[PDB]
């Protein structure tokens, strides 16, 4: 009666994991590396098209995370190696125009380094953040003699990120969620296809998420599950909350030659008094956003269930404290100013000491440092928070606090609508139709 | 006109009549490697399913008919249910376990078909 | 004789008559790079142009006669004019303007005739 | 009433920019890794063929240049670096056998070197021909310790340039232009078909092109633009000029080790009278050749104008002074010799003094050196001269001068035949014939 | 069962009822640049081999009879000789020294037949 | 009256070289890199067959080859330096708590190494093997010293050898020689296809083979051509002898760290009698063997003829004893108690006098030297030797000795039985179809 007929170019997909390709339009993340953008990208909206989606399962998450750490590695490639830097260094207190807070932060110490000519050596000195020095037992040594080599990053090179957009192969596609309040597990009713994501900027932060994407109309919280206190809310917000980020201090740059080839940079003198790297939010926007925060929790926890937040606290400072990069400096900022509060039922600002620091051990990993050049003059930004990472505590009251590590988290903020899969254009229907 | 795969959801009948649009999408420091495997990959999925055409006698085709007669243990379900109200996706799942079945019945079918031509050719 | 390219600058005539010449010469450390990345191209080009080929209908005859007819408005020349008096690269140049729309009208055409075929075959 | 028909295997093509392999036919430009090279390539002249050509849009010199630039790197990666060699040195004049054509040239220097105990040291004593080193305030250091460090050659890679076919991959062509006296630019009449371009020497000097081809019946030159004041003007040569250098010098060479599994190479002493580096040149051929050039430049300025040859301008010696590598060694020799004439409308030779530099500082870029190992004996080399690089001043006597040192003018200088084009085998045209 | 090479050493006659087993068994750090070479150099071998189908005629058939004669000058044996004695490992050492000019009669052959056939259409 | 009809998916091959992958089944082979096998889904045995097999022209020998080095050159690449080590040391004997049995084979060194602060020295004692250390004139050095540069093995990866299988590339197939008493390059009546080879487990060892494969019927000579005494014989056994090979003394590990991330290990003192490292073989299965071998030597040379066993000549110590990696320290063993009979017309064991060194220069290259970091404990390892490589003496009686050392057999012994051929799907046949 019917007989087998063969079709090919037929619109089915199955669930796929490939290798993605970056397309983006002196670099951290070598974007010259990246095929260009297309200027006219499409999109396709699949009328009547549901699909699974699992932010929680996700490897463009992975692979954004390894590309990642890969052109990191791979700008410091042709960078200086600070060894000749690793001698027992002599400090004291900087103690000339110290602001209360500072009282033994920054220190001046001295080295006895190499120079162009192997037979000679230089005496040198320069100031240092406490939280890079470990003392000895005046003596110091900086903290990454005992673990690793450290790298100076080259100067010319931009630590701003980048929009990178993420292309699938020739044969397979990336299916988007536009499903308003979409939390990234459950079906989604409404898809598109692209070619394409969206340029995706690799920003690096703990607790409180910057630059990325807004929540058209509420706040959405996500979690891979809820009662589960070992895993991370992530917490998209709808409106952005401005921040502004400063290192107050007119810092005078000095350089010398190590070697044949080799420079290494460091702070000789600060012009002026001293002031505490700081942070501002308005503390009124961030009221609202904590009020619409508590509201989505309610409906996860009860009703009548009391939120409070609270700092966090153990372990070092990535996962205690908002690090992030400013300027192209690095920044360790106390929110506590920002979760203190408990939730039954006109220029005032808060204001979040911060720290600054140079030898910095990105990734979580052990064995690598990078120095982190210093930037001359005075260093201010603004950035928008459109996203805070929380954890449970474990009846009455749920505690939260702000969390971090684990850098997947990020990117599988900005990649929770997207998934890929593969096409499998050929299959078989029967028909009328022989031979 | 949609584009890509537009197509889905619509119902199978409707979608069968847009097969180029999908078909002209196949072929179309190791961030090096990273493109070039995504190259060879392309090609040999694509490869793959032109040689299977090629083996059950649909090369070149995009709609092939076959002399394999459908099977109701394959699937049951009146003509007009499959091709008006259900989709592509939903059909692939509904036969994803007779798949390497139909394809061996094809093959055979093009093996016996090309000897008798051989020797029909040879004048029997 | 006059092998892979040697024809190039007869007329068109002359030059159909040696297609297999020069299809047959289609496909055909760090620095290891440069080889895998140039072998990848000259499939990936060859695939690209036999795909479009059996899109159209022309599974690979070298000389594919298809149903669309021509437009003077593409061309008005007689055909001794083009045949007689041109030789390829002279024709390329002057319907180059005209070829995204005469390989969409290929595409279509097919189409209508894979449905045909599809629909005897049922009656038959 | 016609129909389309569509026609593959269509011998047309498209100007086109692809990656070319080379092939070939112990020596720096690692010719094993080039695809050996069939026998007999075949050569198919396109009878009625007219194309242009455009030597100074043609990328194959890009490639070429960089080819080059890459396999220079790669023949030094293994090779022993000399950063222990970067002390200070402590030098006197060698006026020990002078016969005043060296005076000055040469000093013995005396130095604290490394052994393969880190704990040792060894004193060593070297000769260097001044060029190599600066003054520290007879305290010097090498002239490279303030820009990179050093990698000394392996002695026993060669430099002599072996022909290196290039190669188009299937579905590209190299069309050749086989006219004779053509310029670059124009439409050429007469072109053949290759896959590969015949081998070509990657000879490197500055001024006066050596080993290249000739022209065919007369003198041929190109510029990018004649009018334009700014540009270089090449100028091949119909007959070849011959070139007899030397380094009449018995140089002994020592070798010390310095670290584990590494040896530095250097010159211990000189045998006989210490005398200068030279070139000959016939004065009669000479000048029979720039008649020759005088002629062809008043076609293109006029035949009532007067030609006067001068020097190069000044500036760095890489540029101004004429350059080659001689038996592995590198010359420096003064062209002044050969550029000081006005035209105006039996075994006299000319000598060319020249000098030796062991730290060379190739293809123009900063950060990099090779040292070049002394070496035994006397060297002694004969070429051909078959181009020179000229420059012009801006009803006047018009002035030419030697110009160069961008690689791109020696190499465009041989790939000026050639063009890379794509096949576009698949095309449509009109017929009687429908299905 | 004999799968892949199993029929090898059957005679010819046999041998040729298991083309389709070994149809479908082609086609499928610094280490990669090994497997990404091996898998470049599969997919080349056989684009080469499908493209002298192409050429000839045969495209995507296993089996294809020509209208090139067979001359005795390339062999002399009886067919009850060749189809039921000699195995297609033994046949090969008997015909390898004529294939080269076999396969050019048969490029030849079909452009002839291309010819013919755009000529038939035009007179309609 | 026929046709030529063409015929796609033919069953034969021709011999052809191509390149063979890793399928594999912490690791100096990095077996993690490798696509994973199945679970051996096949092999078809080809009936009717007779191929030419060729165990001395094989290119899948020659590529384990290249393949077993480039993965040792690997794991060494991310390892500690050793350069700092190369000092003098002032060493004097271990006689403490001997038996004289190793009256000279330990010294106790001291030496100054660098420390995590470049300004900084820590004076160490260690122990070293007579072996790896060389007077200089009480002062030695490290034998490596003057030669070559060492790096040390990761203490984490080991060099346990692995099974891997290799595989064909696709449009390639292995065949397989099923015959028994098949001597290497005769014709194989039954052979069988397959896609990977059984994994070989890639040991490496010299004058005796050890875990390789059993002949199943008798003890089987293979050579290329036996009456040259220029070519090496291989024998393989039908019974393992099992050996037992100790290093009877505990040893205390130290490890100290030499530069910012590095530390050295090192051997830091005996807990107890200091003994010769000894490998036992029972003499009733080693004469037995023996017997065996001489049987099929005979049916070469002769009944008539008198077959002696003779140890090793003199030599690189390499090449004169028997080797073997034993729980991750290498071991040099003299067996000439193996070879010392005349053949004509209980548990009593013999023990071989084994010595241990650290420092390895592998597959025969000078300049690349490797540190074996010492085993903490107690030494014991149990393998079988499975074959023999014996050299030929150049009247009335033949003479066999202990030779070896090119790496290169050892893998002709398991891989002899393997040949890669090319499928070549098409071909022609006369045929009565006509079209
Ligand atoms: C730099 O200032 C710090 C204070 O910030 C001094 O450290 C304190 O020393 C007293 C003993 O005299 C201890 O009881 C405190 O606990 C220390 N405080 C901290 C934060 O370490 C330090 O001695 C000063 N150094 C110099 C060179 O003046
Ligand atoms: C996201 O929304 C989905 C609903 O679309 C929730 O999924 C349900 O979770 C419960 C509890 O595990 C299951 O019993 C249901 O079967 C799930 N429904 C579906 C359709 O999957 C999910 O829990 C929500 N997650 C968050 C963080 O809000
Ligand atoms: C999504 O499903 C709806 C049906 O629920 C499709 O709309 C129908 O289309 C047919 C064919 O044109 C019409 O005869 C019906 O009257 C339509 N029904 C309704 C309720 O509008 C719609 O086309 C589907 N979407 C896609 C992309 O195929
Ligand atoms: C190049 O052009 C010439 C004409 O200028 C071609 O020669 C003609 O060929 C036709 C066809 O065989 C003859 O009828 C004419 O009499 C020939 N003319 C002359 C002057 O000889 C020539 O064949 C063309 N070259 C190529 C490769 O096609
Ligand atoms: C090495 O030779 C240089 C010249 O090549 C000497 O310097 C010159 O000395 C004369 C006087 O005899 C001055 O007129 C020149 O102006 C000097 N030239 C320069 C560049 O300074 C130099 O003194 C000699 N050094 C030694 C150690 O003999
Ligand atoms: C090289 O030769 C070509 C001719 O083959 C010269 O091209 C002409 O240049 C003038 C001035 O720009 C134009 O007006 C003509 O139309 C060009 N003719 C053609 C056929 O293109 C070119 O100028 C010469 N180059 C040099 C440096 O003299
Ligand atoms: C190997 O050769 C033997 C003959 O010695 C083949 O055996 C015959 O096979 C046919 C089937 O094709 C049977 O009808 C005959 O009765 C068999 N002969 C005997 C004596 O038993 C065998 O098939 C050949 N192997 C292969 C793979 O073709
Ligand atoms: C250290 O051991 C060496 C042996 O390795 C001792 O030297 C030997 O001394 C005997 C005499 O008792 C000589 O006959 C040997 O020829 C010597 N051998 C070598 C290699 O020198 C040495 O005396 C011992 N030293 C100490 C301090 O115990
Ligand atoms: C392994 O067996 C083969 C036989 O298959 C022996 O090869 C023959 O040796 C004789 C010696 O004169 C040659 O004349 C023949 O041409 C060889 N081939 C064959 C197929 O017989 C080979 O010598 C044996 N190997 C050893 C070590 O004895
Ligand atoms: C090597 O060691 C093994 C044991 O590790 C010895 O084999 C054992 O011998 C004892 C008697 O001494 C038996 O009781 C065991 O049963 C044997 N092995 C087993 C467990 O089967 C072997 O003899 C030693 N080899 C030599 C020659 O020393
Ligand atoms: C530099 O070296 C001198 C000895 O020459 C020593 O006294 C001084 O403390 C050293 N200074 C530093 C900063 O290491
Ligand atoms: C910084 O300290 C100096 C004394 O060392 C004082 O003269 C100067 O005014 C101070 N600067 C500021 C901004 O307080
Ligand atoms: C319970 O939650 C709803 C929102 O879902 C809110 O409108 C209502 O007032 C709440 N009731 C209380 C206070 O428990
Ligand atoms: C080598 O070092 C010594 C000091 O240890 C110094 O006196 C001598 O001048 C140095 N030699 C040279 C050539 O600089
Ligand atoms: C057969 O082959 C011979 C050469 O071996 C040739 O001379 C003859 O013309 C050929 N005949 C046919 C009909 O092809
Ligand atoms: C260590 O350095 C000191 C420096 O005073 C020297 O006297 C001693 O001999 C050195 N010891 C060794 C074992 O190298």
């Amino acid at each position: 009666n019917l007989w087998v007929t063969v079709y090919y170019g037929v619109p089915v997909w199955k669930d796929a994991e490939t290798t993605l390709f970056c397309a983006s339009d002196h670099n951290v993340w070598a974007t010259h590396c990246c095929v260009p953008t297309d200027p006219n990208p499409q999109e396709i909206h699949l009328e009547n098209v549901t699909e699974e989606f699992n932010m929680w399962k996700n490897n463009m998450v992975e692979q954004m995370h390894e590309d990642i750490i890969s052109l990191w590695d791979q700008s410091l490639k042709p960078c200086v190696k600070l060894t000749p830097l690793c001698v027992t260094l002599q400090c004291t207190n900087v103690t000339n125009n110290i602001t209360d807070d500072m009282r033994g932060e920054l220190k001046n110490c001295s080295f006895n380094m190499t120079t162009e000519l192997r037979d000679k050596k230089q005496k040198v000195y320069s100031l240092f953040y406490r939280l890079d020095v470990v003392q000895i037992n005046k003596e110091y040594r900086l903290i990454n003699c005992n673990t690793s080599a450290i790298t100076q990053a080259c100067p010319k090179v931009s630590f701003e990120p980048i929009p990178i957009h993420y292309c699938a192969p020739a044969g397979f596609a990336i299916l988007k969620c536009k499903d308003k309040k979409f939390n990234g597990t459950g079906p989604c009713p409404s898809v598109s296809t692209v070619q394409c994501t969206h340029g995706i900027k690799p920003v690096v932060s703990t607790q409180l998420l910057l630059n990325g994407s807004l929540a058209e109309e509420e706040v959405i919280i996500r979690s891979e599950n809820i009662t589960n206190n070992a895993k991370n809310i992530l917490v998209q917000l709808n409106t952005p909350v401005q921040i502004n980020c400063t290192r107050p201090n007119n810092n005078t740059v000095k350089s010398i030659r190590i070697g044949p080839g080799q420079w290494f940079y460091y702070t000789g003198d600060i012009i002026g008094d001293i002031r505490q790297a700081h942070c501002n939010v308005s503390k009124a926007t961030w009221n609202e956003t904590l009020g619409k925060v508590v509201k989505q929790l309610r409906k996860h926890f009860g009703n009548n269930t009391i939120i409070r937040f609270a700092q966090s606290s153990g372990g070092d400072l990535e996962v205690t404290t908002h690090s992030f990069n400013c300027g192209g400096e690095f920044f360790y900022c106390n929110t506590s100013g920002l979760f203190n509060s408990t939730w039954i039922s006109s220029n005032d600002s808060i204001t979040l000491p911060c720290r600054i620091k140079q030898i910095i051990n990105m990734w979580q990993r052990i064995g690598q440092a990078m120095y982190a050049p210093p930037i001359q003059g005075v260093i201010r930004c603004v950035s928008n928070i459109t996203g805070l990472i929380l954890t449970r505590d474990g009846s009455t009251t749920e505690t939260f606090r702000p969390g971090g590590g684990d850098m997947r988290d990020n990117w599988r903020s900005e990649l929770y609508k997207y998934k890929v899969v593969k096409i499998e254009p050929l299959g078989v229907a029967p028909t009328r139709c022989k031979r | 006109s949609l584009g890509f795969l537009g197509a889905a959801g619509s119902t199978m009948g409707a979608a069968s009549m847009t097969l180029t649009v999908q078909a002209r999408n196949l072929l179309s420091t190791h961030w090096g490697i990273k493109q070039l495997q995504a190259r060879v990959l392309a090609v040999e999925h694509y490869l793959r399913d032109q040689q299977l055409l090629g083996i059950w006698g649909c090369s070149g085709k995009l709609i092939c008919c076959t002399n394999v007669p459908w099977n109701s243990s394959w699937s049951n379900r009146n003509l007009s249910e499959i091709w008006d109200n259900m989709t592509w996706l939903q059909w692939d799942k509904e036969i994803s376990n007779y798949t390497q079945i139909i394809y061996g019945l094809l093959e055979e079918s093009q093996n016996q078909q090309e000897k008798n031509e051989q020797d029909l050719l040879a004048l029997d």
